[PDB]
């Protein structure tokens, strides 16, 4: 299963 | 006995032929088990090897929005990254970024790992405690600070020390048919002659999963590192891989070289002579 | 601003038996960025429906696709696989040795 989308760079 | 599972992101930006492109697979060890392209028809998660079809609605849904979700932050971090290199609009950049688990025989973690790169060069990784960030340049520490203000370390050990390692162990059961089967190679020994005074002995491995190997030559039980030629582990397409190593010997000395196979797959490790 | 050219190999997922049915393989790797063009070559022309697997990458970032189709080697017939790609001038073409 994915990670949950994290946060933009 | 132990395992890994690793999802591997691509975010490609194409200035003048549209939006960039954000592609996202997923391997348990050197098996590819789900993929996600941005350019498809209709992007969803979609699956890649038999023993994940079985996964349930909610499941292809779930990982298809955080695909979805990723494509758009994918492609602000794109514009980001530019701007923190003074990058003019009109070049092609490429964020790459690997993470996931591995887990020892028993199942429990061994360690977690996520890493980024831009353009193919060490961008930050999540350091071994799964708490702390490693930027490679004043660039990434911008986005050091930002993950660090949205805790994203935090919710990586969550993952990485959860979810990764109950997933991958659920993967390995529904297929351990094929997960936990460890193929032995294929081997034999070939000659090619290139001269009146040498020849080419070749050890060859076929046939063999996981894709992990040693092949060695040695002369009077001595290794030939220096002079053995590696050709680079190739898959076959049917999830087996193949390998060479090969040594240039003079003519008449070939029963001096012994061929040494390792692989998981095998009873015993292997030695192997040219047989004429 | 960080280029790799790909390495190239041509082979056969089965050992070679002229009139049975097998594939070839075209596995092109270590290379950045990830654009590239790769063509099956039988006799020189080039093949139709080649497929190819999925993108992914190596530990050091770069690259590798495995291009592949079937097919059935007879004793006439030549194979090879033509690659391009940003780092190479014109395009790179290697035979299908068959011994190797």
């Amino acid at each position: 299963h994915l990670a949950s989308s994290g946060h933009s760079y | 006995g132990s395992h890994s599972m690793r999802y591997f992101y691509t975010a490609m930006s194409r200035p003048g032929r549209g939006e960039p492109r954000f592609i996202a697979v997923g391997y348990v060890d050197d098996t590819q088990f789900v993929r996600f392209d941005s350019d498809a028809a209709s992007p969803r998660m979609a699956p890649r090897a038999p023993w994940i079809e079985q996964e349930g609605p909610e499941y292809w849904d779930r990982n298809t929005q955080i695909s979805k979700t990723n494509t758009q932050t994918y492609r602000e971090s794109l514009r980001n990254l530019r701007g923190y290199y003074n990058q003019s609009e009109a070049g092609s950049h490429i964020i790459q970024r690997m993470y996931g688990c591995d887990v020892g025989p028993d199942g429990r973690l061994l360690r977690g790992y996520d890493q980024s790169a831009y353009d193919g060069k060490d961008y930050i990784a999540l350091n071994e405690d799964l708490s702390s960030w490693t930027a490679a340049d004043t660039a990434a520490q911008i986005t050091q600070r930002k993950w660090e203000a949205a805790r994203e370390a935090e919710q990586l050990r969550a993952y990485l020390e959860g979810l990764c390692v109950e997933w991958l162990r659920r993967y390995l059961e529904n297929g351990k048919e094929t997960l936990q089967r460890a193929d032995p190679p294929k081997t034999h020994v070939t000659h090619h002659p290139i001269s009146d005074h040498e020849a080419t002995l070749r050890c060859w491995a076929l046939g063999f999963y996981p894709a992990e190997i040693t092949l060695t030559w040695q002369r009077d039980g001595e290794d030939q590192t220096q002079d053995t030629e590696l050709v680079e582990t190739r898959p076959a397409g049917d999830r087996t891989f193949q390998k060479w190593a090969a040594v240039v010997v003079p003519s008449g000395e070939e029963q001096r070289y012994t061929c040494h196979v390792q692989h998981e797959g095998l009873p015993k490790p292997l030695t192997l002579r040219w047989e004429p | 601003m960080i280029q790799r050219t790909p390495k190239i190999q041509v082979y056969s997922r089965h050992p070679a038996e002229n009139g049975k049915s097998n594939f070839l393989n075209c596995y092109v790797s270590g290379f950045h960025p990830s654009d590239i063009e790769v063509d099956l070559l039988k006799n020189g022309e080039r093949i139709e429906k080649v497929e190819h697997s999925d993108l992914s990458f190596s530990k050091d970032w770069s690259f590798y696709l495995l291009y592949y189709t079937e097919f059935t080697p007879t004793e006439k017939d030549e194979y090879a696989c033509r690659v391009n790609h940003v780092t190479l001038s014109q395009p790179k073409i290697v035979k299908w040795d068959r011994d190797m």
